[PDB]
Parts: structure tokens; C-alpha cells; sequence
């Protein structure tokens, strides 16, 4: 149909320059700018306690780093923020630290960013230490572009909140630490629970940003799963997606600790807790299995009119993902 | 002489260099204004009050347009029972109310968002099952019958009744609606650029609103990105907005559609619901069958009638059926109204009956193949609708693609597979297909060319057909060189116009090679025959040196072409006369490997063996093969539209509505162009291949069907004949659930349950 | 007192003096600039028929960095001091094609060609990342590339002659 | 369909009334008021290697041009007339349309028996003449030279 | 049949109402430039340089 | 600094906040209010195909006045509280034509066109002067437009018709 043999060689040497006069530009020092539309102030914050003083004055303001929801909220949900702050150039928001208890991420990074950094972590670091990396990272498969990737934050996703997050269940099972602050104040978080309170909303205070992520290295005697419906039908309800762990007494089979957390369940990230609960001190054997597919089925039950539908596959999705949890758990045990 | 060469579409490097012009990349009139719909929240509900209060704060805003402002007429569609504008009653979400106009888009969105209906509930109509409860119909039965029903259901070893569901789609053409409207200012003479199949209804309805004679309506059509039917009849939705919109400022107006807007309100696919019957031998030779058709046609009958015709001659596919009945209903509907989309009712049908096919061979407990093998039609054969089958091609796609797929071989490794695994399964499947060609109103099938050979020896070429990526003028210009003996490079075509060749049929059916193909080469012989005395005259002349002379001796270098198919018109009073001039034909050989545990799976592997004659160009139509094919695999296992109870688009872009992506297709893809094959029938022995192959995409559903058979043999009972309903598109969902298993039923959490 | 907005498209400096933080890439590119060879497919991140390579020096790695980017969602506001690569600057008929750029059209990976320039752009933003790709590489890079018309085997095809 | 018809020919308005003389020769061929004929513009794309409307003959060629295409399409809506005698000529042209009958057409014309030789002074030059005559009166003032054009 | 009757011009009425487009009547694009000739001022000449 | 320029055209307010002195006001009706019935032929005052009607309040002889005027030499600086009338303002096809318009176009005394606008101009003038004029007023109410098309008769004879 052609012939690959008639086309003209790549010659990488002779693409389009980078812009010189933009080179030139790097070395001036970045500053805070303000830009006036018919509707909207913006302000790119240049330093971190620009963003806190700004925050304080306007708690308000809405942050947009790569503009993926926000672009959404205000075409398609005639949202308005008359003020925006842009933080994006801001350093403390796009550090990537590698600590005692995992790798840390500034909120501002993006997420191929994080799969960068965590694909190089999987490759060198044992096998037992990169569980959850391995969990964040399948969940980034079939996630989205290239384009959006490049773009899209990771404070971003996490804050946006929205029920089919594929991130925030993950975050939620492994506890991941978010670091938060304001003017004059500063904690650290592992997310649990009742870090989404209610539909599209976080525990932050409205003045609070969020700074920075640190997924843990999974430990001795500690596995972990995420998996995903591969189909998603309303925009932001109803697709199953989930992050799971589990953590044993030393060297056994016998439960320390389980999460088991899923989006599209509800109008928020949500974790099984009493399911899990009642596991503690279980060996992990067909018993175990039995009880938590019992108490998923009822846990986490919709009702016949439940927003989204697709009752039945969700519900068979919660116990099918945990069965493949269940099988996966005993290849690592041995 | 390119013909049978797999020449590049002509403007490929334009595309890919982002230098070919589509509607929207014209450039802007200094005073051109943009155009925004508002339209219906409410699926059946009396307008109470339209306030425009907000509208008129918002930067930039020009005016509200409503059915007030309409000078002509605001009845329209191509059936008369629309409305440009609703006036007292919208009768579907997305039913056009009026439209913003402002100084730029966005000024115009912000406009349209704070216009603010109030509206009167009325009771409405969404599904099909509302519809038949309600008798919600448009105009009676369609029906075709051929022989004894009660003698052939007497006669059967063996029946099968049920029902089954096929969800619509939505065209997603990459560049949606679009129209640019220029008022002149004179004698009402309008100027547009139309991303439409349909210069000349586009031309009409425009008229037809601003009560203006058709003559005063320019209608230039350069390319579409995209059309697949969607924009056959739908696009005059936009075209008439921003029509008016220009009269009414007297300034050039724009609109082109956001993705949320255009699948809202410019129709579908119908979905189709049908109700059948099967009597066949325990040989699983088919005796008798019965069909009752519903679409669910939205809130016009737009071609809803045609394409429910096109089911119907299409009930068949590929096997002879001695006594048959198929009826079809169109249900009227608070839905934007369905339309024309690549198959046109075709691969409803045509699903339904490898439906029924699969469950005879199941019933019978013989392979798949053997049963579709044991039924097919013959050379010769007649249809249910009395039409002889000349050139049936089916046996030989049928047994090259058996032989090139290894499908015998790979059946075997698809059962080892099944053995060997428990929460994952294979599937193989194999299909035929043939698709009627010719418009199923008889008076479409017409075709012109206008063609001037200008003194320098180039030449002009013009036809009614329209550019949608099908290589149409790729084509018409590998045709226009083979007549007239001229290199490819002396032979143009611009865009398709009104006032070039008039009252042309929409580019639609897969017809438009044969019969523009055909105006060209009447208009290119009667350009030969002009030129002969001077090549006679100077017979080692060049082209250009005959040319000159022409001109200098005053002989015309312009001629119209024209094609009429011949011999056609079906009578549903006799059922008989040609409904179609030719079939096209071919077979697709399709592997899958589902997740039981999850619904998802892989498309392994695909070969497909089309019949396109002796093809003009290999290169386009085995891109029309794929192409057609993948949209398929998309209707059939990915796309779902989803409503809510009230009726309600919730899947209204790519979030939510999933298209095929470049990771969808078969790993392996192979697609063969059946050899020497000529088609005598059509220009150049060519076959049509537009919409033909799109059915083989159920290849895939089928293969899907097969795995979750397997899998219900692992898990779910002991009932090898077991017949269980599967939907399309067969989802991961409807996948999923038809994986009976201790997950499904509970019985994993200690519950009793129907598994084993 | 609005700060004036600066990025580069296709080389050439942009200075905006009343940027409007509501305005997206694509509006700008094609109603301000007249560049229309990047299309509007969807508004919201699915279809990629917007896809622009954007390059910048990140003052954080010390390098210069290029990616991919949807121009119907980034915000002009988010672009000072940022270079915007589209499909008119890597190549055209008037002067030369990029090796991208022919190679889709010679491989008959273009029909309707509304998704070619994305398609485009984002081959072309792998390259100028990894001149010498594997083939699982390319055939990864188009999750964010929808189209309608081909069924993509031909433009996977004439895009793996980079590979290896 | 409509009935509407779009005249196109080689030649050019320039205010010598062509179209308007274009329109009245279609009405008459075609024996249909001039309401329902429309002359737009001249154009490249639709009558090809015109020559230029020049030398006071455009109303002759073109208007021979304009009533052959008319003859044309009398011939092609004939049998439709026959069918429907006290119909319309709406109802004729839509009965045509979906009978899959050609409602465009070209016409031509080329003028016959010209070609004058300057090496044998013979054959024609032109096809005919147009003739004239003007008497005029003028009254001069002698001493300025102004005058004025009295009838 | 009007052959032979004094019917006035066509566009005459559009004429006297300006409604009648002439060429440069026609609307601008909004990127639409405008060329002004450079001509000769001289009758018979070398030309020896432009700036 | 700059002071804004106020002036009509056919009853519509122009607020022009930056009027440049050497703008005419054909140019500023063509090509800034998009009024192209209003022609160039000369652009220096001798063939009137730019003729409009200006109006004022003048304060000597305590009235309205009503004049015409070369659109090509009037500055735009000239006309602050000045009302203009263009052939736009005072009929169209689409709604009724003037009586001048009318009479002009059924008396033969448009060809080309291209003069007319500003002949009706001079004759709508005169008449808003002068309801019954004089065959001789009539006459010298053109000497300031130009004809190429018609030899003059025809409009003569067809504005007769408001004489006596
Ligand atoms: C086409 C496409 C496909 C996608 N597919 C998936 C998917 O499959 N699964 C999935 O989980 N997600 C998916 N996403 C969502 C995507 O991950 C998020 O939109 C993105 O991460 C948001 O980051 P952003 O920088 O663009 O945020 P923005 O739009 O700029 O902001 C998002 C929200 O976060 C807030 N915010 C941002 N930074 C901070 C901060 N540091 N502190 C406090 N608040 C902050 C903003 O105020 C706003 O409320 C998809 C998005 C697109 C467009
Ligand atoms: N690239 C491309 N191929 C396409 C379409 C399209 O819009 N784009 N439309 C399909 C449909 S619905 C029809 S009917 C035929 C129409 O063109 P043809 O008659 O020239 O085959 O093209 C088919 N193939
Ligand atoms: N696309 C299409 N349109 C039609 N309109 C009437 N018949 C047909 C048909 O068969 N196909
Ligand atoms: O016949 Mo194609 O336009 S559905
Ligand atoms: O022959 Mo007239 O154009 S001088
Ligand atoms: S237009 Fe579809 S991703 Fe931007
Ligand atoms: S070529 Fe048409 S969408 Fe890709
Ligand atoms: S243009 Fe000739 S007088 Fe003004
Ligand atoms: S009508 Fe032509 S210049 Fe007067």
C-alpha cells in the first residue's frame, strides 16, 4: 500500500530551535503577575509565601495549577472564580523528595512526573519496598493521555475529590501523608476516611493549600492491589476503582491491618472499614475471603435506584476485585 | 492510469501538515458574528417564558433569535414535521428553542448558559417499550413476506423465541456541525460554507425559512471532517440557525458545535428492539422466521422510514429462508430525532439475525460455521424480497478467509485456552455480511458532473458528491484521468456547490463512486468525443496542443454528465423490482479474550476478506474496510449512550461515550481484498465499500459471546444448550454479569445461589 | 495595572498586553493568531485533536523540557515564558514536511484528516523526547489521539518505521 | 425543485443591462415569468474560456447561449407537461426531479461564417452592421469659444 | 413574455438604494491587507536602485 | 489627551473616543460603520459619487439646515453635533424605497449604478430644501455629480416629476 523505503530520514539535529530570545529570559528572576479579564483577576504566585499571603487576603481565591477540572467546572458547569491562583512556579509545590518512609511529591507536580519518578523506583528498589508505587502506577495505566498527564497535578486529582478518582482510593489504603498549610499553620495527614467529608469536598480549611504527597514504601509482610472498571459511563459517579492492602503479623498469614477503599461506590472515595475491622487477627484463607466478600455485599449495597445504576456490576466488581486482591496476596505469601 | 493503485488520498499532506481548510478554519469577516443554540431541558414540556434579561448584560451580546424572528417559514425537516424553532412546545432535551447571537463564541456561550426557560411538564415517551404501551408510532407497519409461516413452523424440528436490544450511537465525526452564512444584501442572495452530505437540502431548507426562491442560496461544501450520515440530513439543525441569524443582522454569522452539543441535538443511530421467532431442523437448516422490528426514531420521522426499510431488506444476510416474516415499526419518541448513520438500519438487522443464527447453532450443538455454511444462499438465489443474487461472493470470501485465519486450527487452541483457564476465556467467531447497494428511494439514485477543460489543458472537475475522508474526489480523480488518457496532475477538484451541479442526492449510501463516478466519465467522453477531429487531425499532438485547437475552432470545452441507476424500484404491493443494483459482500474471522472477573477483554485478532470488485484504488478501500469495521467494533462492544429516567443525555463527550482508541483494535488486523472479482455492474468494475464492512465489527461481539458461553460452562451451569439474552453493545458491564459465578450470585459469601 | 503576558508560538515571541485568565490555548492560537491547523474536537481533555507540543527551561531540573499539551484546556495564563510548538511548525507543503508529517500521509493514516495534526504533534513531541523509540513506546503514545475514520492500524503502521 | 432557475453566462454587467436582457430571453424561451429566473454572477467555475463581454455582441452570443440551454430544458420537461397538462411548471420540474431527469443544462453558440482574410480581402468580417444617423446643432460665442449643444 | 417591453435594469432599484455590491463593497476579512502600486516616474529609464 | 468625537449617521449615535484628524468621512463610513452605499469615484470633490446629506441647528438663522457634502473631503473632526444622512438612510428594497430612489431606478436613470447613490443624495437634498421645486432648481442640483453610463436625459426626466 506504501513504501517506507522512498521516505525522507529523521535528522534530530535539525528541528525547530528552542526560542533564543526565550533562553535569554530564564536568567530574570521570577515575579508575581496579575492579568485583568472581563471576569476573572489571575495571579501566578512566584514564591510560597506569596501564595499564603495571597490566600489569607482572598481565602477564596481558587487555585488552578493544570486547569483539567477547573476548564471542565467553567465551560461545562458554568462555574466562576472570579479570583485564580496560578501556584505552579512555586518550588515547594514541585519537589520530588525521596525520604525514610517514601517518595514525596510536590501537590503542583504532574502526573507524568509521578510515573516518571515511581517507574524508576519500581525498577531499582526490591520488589517488597514498591507495593503501593506498583498500585499508583497501575492505576496511571489506560488513565489518560499523554497530553493530560503532562498537565494534570496530582494535588489536583486528589483535591478535586471527585467519587471515581482512580488516585484517591490508593492514597486512602496505603495512608498516604499529605502535607498542608496556611498562613501560620502547618500539618501532616495520612489520608484516611475522613478526609472527604462529603461529595467534591476535602478536610482543608478554605485558606489551606495543599503542599506536598508522600506515598510509603510498603513494608516487611505488607502487599498491595489497585484495580478498575473499564468502563465509565457518568461524569463523576459510578465507575469501581479501588486501592487495597493488607499488613501481617510477622512472617505469618495471620491480619495486623487491611484497607479496602473504592470510588464509585458513593459520592465520595470511601473505605470498608467495618468489613476490614472484623479481620483483624484472620489468617488469610477461604474463611477470610467468604467473610469479607459477606461484608462488602452489605457494606457498601446500593439501592436499586442508586445514582449511576449498573447496580449488579458494581457490586460484583467490589468482590471480584477483592478475589483477585485475595489470589494475588497468597502468590506473594508463597 | 492510477485506477487500481493505492494512490494517497489527495489532500493527506494537507491534513497532515494542518494546511487544509475545514469550515471553521476560514478565516472571520471583519463583522462576522457567532451563533449559539439554546435548547430544551426538558424531554415533553409547554415553553412558558424565555427571558433573555441575563443574556442581554453579557459583553458582546447582538440579539435572541426565536420563531418570531423567522421571515418564511419555521416548518422543516425532510418530512415537514419540524420546527426551525420551538414555539408552544418542546417535544425532546435538546429540542432548538432559539439561539444567542454575540461578537465572539465565547461570548456566546456565556450568553446562551443565563437564557432561562421556564417550562409546563407534559407526559412523556423515552424507550421503546413507553412507546409500544403508548401506541407512539409513526405512520403503519412495514412488512415484507415471502412464503408459509405455518407451514414452516409445522414443518421445524425445533423453535426459538426471544428478544433483543441493540443501543444507538453517536456519529462522533472529529470536526462536528459547522455552517458559516454570508447575507450579500441583495435579492436575499446568501453564501455558505456547510460541513454537509447534503448541499442541496441544506440549500432548500434555507430558502424554505427565510421564504426566498432556491436560486437565491449558495450552498460550497469543501470538505468534512467526518460525516458517516450524521451530517446526511442534521447538519440543516445549525445551517438554518445561522441562515437566519445572517438575515437578521444583515452580518456574516457563524456557529460550530461544542462535542456536549452535537451529541445532544443532531441524532444517532436508532436504537432497535426486535421480537423473533426461529423454526430450523436439528440439522440446524432454517425453516421459518419471524421478526418484529422496532427503532426508536426521537421526536421527527426524519429517515427513520428508509432506514427501517433498509432493516428489512436486510433481515436475510447471508441465508436462505423459505418462509419469512419481518415486520418494523418507527417509535415516536421525546428524543432528538435519530438519523443516518453508516449502515442505515443494515446493521441492526443484520445483528438480529446472527443473533437468531447463534442461537440455532447452540440449539443444534453443532460449530458455528457449519450452521451459517449449511444456510447460505447459493448463486442465483432470490432474497426474501424476490431479488436474484448475480455474483454471490460469499463462498469464496467465506472459505480464503477460513484458510488465511487458520480459524480450524486456532479453534482448537481457543478450546485449550478454555481448558486451561478458569477466569479467563477465548473466543472465535466467524461472520458473513452482504450489504445492498443503491439508495432505497429509487429517485436518489441520480448523478451529475460539470467539467471545463480550461485553455491551458487543465481540467475542473465538479460532481454532487461531497468529501468526508472517503477519498471521493481521490477517486473521481483516478477516474476523470483513466477517461480522458490525462495524467492524474492536470485534473482538479475544488469543493462541491450548488451552482455548480444542482439538486444532487446527499453523499450517502456508499453509492457515490459508482454514480458521481459515472457522471464523470459521461461528461469525460463527451469532452473526447469533442476533441477527436482534432486529434485526428494532429495525432502526435499533445493533449494541450488538442485543447488550443478546440478553443481556437470554438468548440465548447464545458459539458455537464449525468447517471440514472437502471432498473430499480422494489414494490412492497408485489415484492418485487431490484431494491438495490448490486450487493457488496465479505467475511470477518474474529478472536477475543475476556476477564471473567471483570467484563474487559482483548481483541486478539481479526481477518477480514471484503468482495469491493476489481477497486479502484486498494489503498482507500482497505481503509474504508478497517474503518467501517472499527466503528462497528465500537457500536457493537464499547459505545453506550446512557440517558437518564427523564429522558436526558448523561454520556455527551469522551469521558463518557468511548469510541474506539488506538488500543481497541485487533492486535493482529488483517484485512484482504478479494481478487479478480469484477463487478460489472459499476464504474471500472469497482464495488461501493463505504458502509458494507461496518457490520463485520459484530464479529467481535459474537467471539465475545462465545467466551462468556465458555465461561458460563465453567461457573455457571451444566446446560450445554442454554440460550441467554446478550445486548449490544456488550459491554464490560453486560459482559460481567453474564459470567454467572459464586461473585454474581453471592454465593461466595455463603448464600445459596444459581451456580454450580 | 495588568502584567503583560509573554510566550513564544512556533518560535516567533507573543506579547499579550490584556490577557483575559478565562482565554484557552486554542481560542488563542485560532481566532488571535490565525494559526488553525489546531482543531477543536471536544473542550474537555478526550480527543486530542488539539494536542500541542508546549517547551519550556525548567529552572527547577536545569534543562529545557518539551511535552504535550491540550490546547483546549491549558490557559494562556499559565504560559509566560513558555514555547507552543503546532503542527504549522514542524513542517508544510510550501516548504518541506516533518518526516512525521509524511510519513502518516504516505501510510494512508489520514482519511477526513481532522485528527492528523494531534496525531501529529503528539508522534512529533515523542521524537524530540526519544529520537529512537522501541515500538511499544509509539504504540503507547496516542491514548490522548482519538479517530473516527481510520481504525488506526495504518497510522500505527507508518509510525513504526521510527522505531528500534 | 422549487422551480427556480439560476442563469449563468459568460458575459459581464457593467451596467449595459445583459443580465437584465439574459433574463428576459430565458423568460421568453422558457415561457415563465421573470420572477422565477435569477442571474447571481459571472464566474470561472461555471461558464469556462469566455471571451471578453466585448464589441457590442454579448447580447447576441450570449443570449443565443442562454436560449439554447432553454430549448434543452423545454425538451427534457416535455413528456412531464404531457402527463400533467393543467399543472404547473413547480409541479413539471419536480416530476422531472423524481423521474431522475437532468434539470442542468449548458448552452453554446458560435457565430457563423466569419473569418475575414487580409491577404485576399475577402470573407466576412462581422455578421452584420448597425446603422445610424444624428443631426445636432450647436451655437459657438466667438469670442470665447464655449457654445452650447442646442438640440 | 417581456422581450421587446422597456422592463428597467434588474439591480436598478438596489442601484439607487446602495444595497448593490461593487467590488470593494464586498466585507473585509480581519486579516485582509491592502497594496497600493509603486509605479515609474519616469518616461524611459534605467532603474538603478529602490529603497 | 483627546476629546471624543459625537456625530449621527441615519439617526445612529457615533461616539468616536479616538478620531483621527485626517480621516474622512467616506472612510469612516465604508470601512469603520460598514455603510457601503456611500462610493469613491474621485476624492477630490469633483464627481460626487460620495455625496451625503449633512444636518444642523445653526444659531445665526435660528433652524435646521440640511446640505450636501463630498464625503471624501469632509475631516470626521469637522462634524461634532452633526447629523449625517447616507442613501441607506432614507429607503431600501427591504423595506421602501424613497421616492427618489424609486423614480430614479424606474426612469432608466441607472445603468452602471455606481453614480447613483450620490445623485439620489443631491436630489433628496434639494427636495428637504425645496418639497416643490422648480424644473430649473432640479437641474442645477447635479452640478457636481458625474455620470459615465447614462447621457444624463433620464434622470433629468424622471426627477421632472417633482417640479412644478
Ligand atoms: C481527559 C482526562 C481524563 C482523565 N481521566 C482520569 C481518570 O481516569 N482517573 C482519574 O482519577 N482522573 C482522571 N482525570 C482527572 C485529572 O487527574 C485531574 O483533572 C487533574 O489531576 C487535576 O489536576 P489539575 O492540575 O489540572 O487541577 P486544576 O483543574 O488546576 O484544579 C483542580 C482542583 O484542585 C484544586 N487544587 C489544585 N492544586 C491545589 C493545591 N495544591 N492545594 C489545594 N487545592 C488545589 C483546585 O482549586 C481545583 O479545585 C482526567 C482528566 C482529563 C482531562
Ligand atoms: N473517512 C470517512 N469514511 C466514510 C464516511 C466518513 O464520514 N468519513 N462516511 C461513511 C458513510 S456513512 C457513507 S454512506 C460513505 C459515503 O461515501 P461514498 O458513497 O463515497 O462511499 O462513506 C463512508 N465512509
Ligand atoms: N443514507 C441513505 N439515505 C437514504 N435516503 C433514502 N434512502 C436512503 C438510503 O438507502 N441510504
Ligand atoms: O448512507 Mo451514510 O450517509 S449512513
Ligand atoms: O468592445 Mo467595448 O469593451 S470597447
Ligand atoms: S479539543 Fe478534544 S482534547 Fe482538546
Ligand atoms: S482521519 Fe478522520 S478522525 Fe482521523
Ligand atoms: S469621490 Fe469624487 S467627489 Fe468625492
Ligand atoms: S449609471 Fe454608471 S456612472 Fe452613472
Amino acid at each position: 500500500l506504501f513504501n517506507p523505503e522512498e521516505f525522507m530520514p529523521l535528522d534530530p539535529t535539525q528541528e525547530p530551535i528552542f526560542p533564543p530570545e526565550l533562553l535569554r529570559l530564564k536568567d530574570v528572576p521570577p515575579k508575581q503577575l496579575r492579568f485583568e479579564g472581563e471576569r476573572v483577576t489571575w495571579i501566578q504566585a512566584s514564591t510560597l509565601k506569596e501564595l499564603l499571603d495571597l490566600k489569607a487576603q482572598h481565602p477564596e481565591a481558587k487555585l488552578v495549577v493544570g486547569n483539567t477540572e477547573i476548564g471542565i467546572e467553567m465551560k461545562f458547569k458554568n462555574q466562576l472564580f472570579p479570583m485564580i491562583i496560578c501556584p505552579a512556579w512555586i518550588p515547594e509545590l514541585n519537589a520530588v523528595e525521596h525520604g525514610p518512609e517514601g517518595i514525596s511529591f510536590g501537590a503542583a507536580c504532574a502526573l507524568s512526573s509521578v510515573e516518571k519518578t515511581l517507574l524508576e523506583a519500581v525498577a531499582k528498589l526490591p520488589t517488597q519496598k514498591t507495593e503501593v508505587f506498583r498500585g499508583v502506577l497501575e492505576q496511571l495505566r489506560w488513565f489518560a493521555g499523554k497530553q493530560v498527564k503532562s498537565v494534570a497535578s496530582l494535588g489536583g486529582n486528589i483535591i478535586t475529590a471527585s467519587p471515581i478518582s482512580d488516585l484517591n482510593p490508593v492514597f486512602m489504603a496505603s495512608g498516604t501523608k499529605l502535607t498542608i498549610v496556611s498562613r501560620g499553620t502547618r500539618r501532616t495527614v495520612p489520608m484516611d476516611h475522613t478526609f472527604f467529608p462529603s461529595y467534591r469536598k476535602t478536610l482543608l480549611g478554605p485558606e489551606e493549600i495543599l503542599l506536598s504527597i508522600e506515598i510509603p514504601y510498603s513494608r516487611e509482610d505488607e502487599f498491595f492491589s489497585a484495580f478498575k472498571q473499564a468502563s465509565r459511563r457518568e461524569d463523576d459517579i459510578a465507575k469501581v476503582t479501588c486501592g487495597m492492602r493488607v499488613l501481617f503479623q510477622p512472617g505469618s498469614m495471620q491480619v495486623k491491618e487491611l484497607a479496602l477503599c473504592y470510588g464509585g461506590m458513593a459520592d465520595r472515595t470511601i473505605s470498608a472499614l467495618k468489613t476490614t475491622q472484623k479481620q483483624l487477627s484472620k489468617f488469610w484463607n477461604e474463611k477470610l475471603l467468604q467473610d469479607v466478600c459477606a461484608g462488602l455485599a452489605e457494606e457498601l449495597s446500593l439501592s436499586p435506584d442508586a445514582p449511576g445504576g449498573m447496580i449488579e456490576f458494581r457490586r460484583t466488581l467490589t468482590l471480584s476485585f477483592f478475589f483477585k486482591f485475595y489470589l494475588t496476596v497468597l502468590k506473594k505469601l508463597g | 492510469d492510477t485506477v487500481g493503485r493505492p494512490l494517497p488520498h489527495l489532500a493527506a499532506a494537507m491534513q497532515a501538515s494542518g494546511e487544509a481548510v475545514y469550515c471553521d478554519d476560514i478565516p472571520r469577516y471583519e463583522n462576522e458574528l457567532f451563533l449559539r443554540l439554546v435548547t430544551s431541558t426538558r424531554a415533553h414540556a409547554k415553553i412558558k417564558s424565555i427571558d433573555v434579561s441575563e443574556a442581554q448584560k453579557v459583553p458582546g451580546f447582538v440579539c435572541f433569535l426565536s420563531a418570531d424572528d423567522i421571515p418564511g417559514s419555521n416548518e422543516t425537516g425532510l418530512f415537514n414535521d419540524e420546527t426551525v424553532f420551538a414555539k408552544d412546545t418542546v417535544t425532546c432535551v435538546g429540542h432548538i428553542i432559539g439561539a444567542v447571537v454575540a461578537d465572539t463564541p465565547e461570548h456566546a456561550e456565556r450568553a446562551a448558559h443565563v437564557v432561562k426557560v421556564t417550562y409546563e411538564d407534559l407526559p412523556a415517551i423515552i424507550t421503546i417499550e413507553d412507546a409500544i404501551k403508548n401506541n407512539s408510532f409513526y405512520g403503519s407497519e412495514l412488512k415484507i413476506e415471502k412464503g408459509d409461516l405455518k407451514k414452516g413452523f409445522s414443518e421445524a424440528d425445533n423453535v426459538v423465541s426471544g428478544e433483543l436490544y441493540i443501543g444507538g450511537q453517536d456519529h462522533f465525526y472529529l470536526e462536528t456541525h459547522c455552517t458559516i452564512a454570508i447575507p450579500k444584501g441583495e435579492e436575499g442572495e446568501m453564501e455558505l460554507f456547510v460541513s454537509t452530505q447534503n448541499a442541496m437540502k441544506t440549500q432548500s431548507f434555507v430558502a424554505k425559512m427565510l421564504g426566498v426562491p432556491v436560486n437565491r442560496i449558495l450552498v460550497r461544501v469543501k470538505r468534512m471532517g467526518g460525516g458517516f450520515g450524521g451530517k446526511e440530513t442534521r447538519s440543516t439543525l445549525v445551517s438554518v440557525a445561522v441562515a437566519l441569524a445572517a438575515y437578521k443582522t444583515g452580518h456574516p454569522v457563524r456557529c460550530m458545535l461544542d462535542r456536549n452539543e452535537d451529541m445532544l441535538i443532531t441524532g444517532g443511530r436508532h436504537p432497535f428492539l426486535a421480537r423473533y421467532k426461529v423454526g430450523f431442523m436439528k440439522t440446524g437448516t432454517i425453516v421459518a422466521l419471524e421478526v418484529d422490528h422496532y427503532s426508536n426514531a426521537g421526536n421527527s420521522r426524519d429517515l427513520s422510514h428508509s432506514i427501517m426499510e433498509r432493516a428489512l431488506f436486510h433481515m436475510d444476510n447471508c441465508y436462505k429462508i423459505p418462509n419469512i416474516r419481518g415486520t418494523g415499526r418507527l417509535c415516536k419518541t421525546n428524543l432528538s430525532s435519530n438519523t443516518a448513520f453508516r449502515g442505515f438500519g443494515g446493521p441492526q438487522a443484520l445483528f438480529i439475525a446472527e443473533n437468531w443464527m447463534s442461537e440455532v447453532a447452540v440449539t443444534c450443538g453443532l460449530p458455528a460455521e457449519e450452521v451459517r455454511w449449511k444456510n447460505m444462499y447459493k448463486e442465483g438465489d432470490l432474497t426474501h424480497f424476490n431479488q436474484r443474487l448475480e455474483g454471490f461472493s460469499v463462498p469464496r470470501c467465506w472459505d480464503e478467509c477460513l484458510k488465511s485465519s487458520q480459524y480450524y486450527a486456532r479453534k482448537s487452541e481457543v478450546d485449550k485456552f478454555n481448558k486451561e483457564n478458569c477466569w479467563k476465556k477465548r473466543g472465535l467467531c466467524i461472520i458473513p455480511t452482504k450489504f445492498g447497494i443503491s439508495f432505497t428511494v429509487p429517485f436518489l439514485n441520480q448523478a451529475g458532473a460539470l467539467i471545463h477543460v480550461y485553455t491551458d489543458g487543465s481540467v475542473l472537475v465538479s460532481h454532487g458528491g461531497t468529501e468526508m475522508g472517503q477519498g471521493l474526489h481521490t477517486k473521481m480523480v483516478q477516474v476523470a484521468s483513466k477517461a480522458l488518457k490525462i495524467p492524474i496532475s492536470k485534473i482538479y477538484i475544488s469543493e462541491t456547490s450548488t451552482n455548480t451541479v444542482p439538486n444532487s442526492s446527499p453523499t450517502a449510501a456508499s453509492v457515490s463512486t459508482d454514480i458521481y463516478g459515472q457522471a464523470v466519465y459521461e461528461a469525460c467522453q463527451t469532452i473526447l468525443k469533442r476533441l477527436e477531429p482534432f486529434k485526428k487531425k494532429n495525432p502526435d499532438g499533445s493533449w494541450e496542443d488538442w485543447v488550443m485547437a478546440a478553443y481556437q475552432d470554438r468548440v465548447s470545452l464545458s459539458t455537464t454528465g449525468f447517471y440514472r441507476t437502471p432498473n430499480l424500484g422494489y414494490s412492497f404491493e408485489t415484492n418485487s423490482g431490484n431494491a438495490f443494483h448490486y450487493f457488496t459482500y465479505g467475511v470477518a474471522c474474529s478472536e477475543v479474550e475476556i476477564d471473567c472477573l471483570t467484563g474487559d477483554h482483548k481483541n486478539l485478532r481479526t481477518d477480514i476478506v471484503m468482495d469491493v470488485g476489481s477497486s479502484l484504488n486498494p489503498a482507500i478501500d482497505i481503509g474504508q474496510v478497517e474503518g467501517a469495521f472499527v466503528q462497528g467494533l465500537g457500536l457493537f462492544t464499547l459505545e453506550e449512550l446512557h440517558y437518564s429516567p427523564e429522558g436526558s443525555l448523561h454520556t455527551r463527550g469522551p469521558s463518557t461515550y468511548k469510541i474506539p482508541a488506538f488500543g481497541s483494535i485487533p492486535t493482529e488486523f488483517r484485512v484482504s481484498l478479494l481478487r479478480d472479482c469484477p463487478n460489472k455492474k459499476a464504474i471500472y468494475a469497482s464495488k461501493a465499500v463505504g458502509e458494507p464492512p461496518l457490520f463485520l465489527g459484530a464479529s467481535v461481539f459474537f467471539a465475545i459471546k462465545d467466551a462468556i458461553r465458555a465461561a458460563r460452562a465453567q461457573h455457571t451451569n451444566n446446560n450445554t444448550k442454554e440460550l441467554f439474552r446478550l445486548d449490544s453493545p456488550a459491554t464490560p458491564e453486560k459482559i460481567r454479569n453474564a459470567c454467572v459465578d459464586k461473585f454474581t450470585t453471592l454465593c461466595v459469601t455463603g448464600a445459596p445461589g444459581n451456580c454450580k | 495595572t495588568a502584567d503583560e503576558l509573554v510566550f513564544f508560538v512556533n518560535g516567533k515571541k507573543v506579547v499579550e498586553k490584556n490577557a483575559d485568565p478565562e482565554t484557552t490555548l486554542l481560542a488563542y492560537l485560532r481566532r488571535k493568531l490565525g494559526l488553525r491547523g489546531t482543531k477543536l474536537g471536544c473542550g474537555e481533555g478526550g480527543c486530542g485533536a488539539c494536542t500541542v507540543m508546549l517547551s519550556k527551561y525548567d529552572r527547577l531540573q536545569d534543562k529545557i523540557i518539551h511535552f504535550s499539551a491540550n490546547a483546549c484546556l491549558a490557559p494562556i495564563c499559565t504560559l509566560h515564558h513558555v514555547a507552543v510548538t503546532t503542527v504549522e511548525g514542524i513542517g508544510s507543503t510550501k516548504t518541506r514536511l516533518h518526516p512525521v508529517q509524511e510519513r502518516i500521509a504516505k501510510s494512508h493514516g489520514s482519511q477526513c484528516g481532522f485528527c492528523t495534526p494531534g496525531i501529529v504533534m503528539s508522534m512529533y513531541t515523542l521524537l524530540r523526547n526519544q529520537p529512537e523509540p522501541t515500538v511499544e513506546e509509539i504504540e503507547d503514545a496516542f491514548q490522548g489521539n482519538l479517530c473516527r475514520c481510520t481504525g488506526y492500524r495504518p497510522i500505527l503502521q507508518g509510525f513504526r518505521t521510527f522505531a528500534k
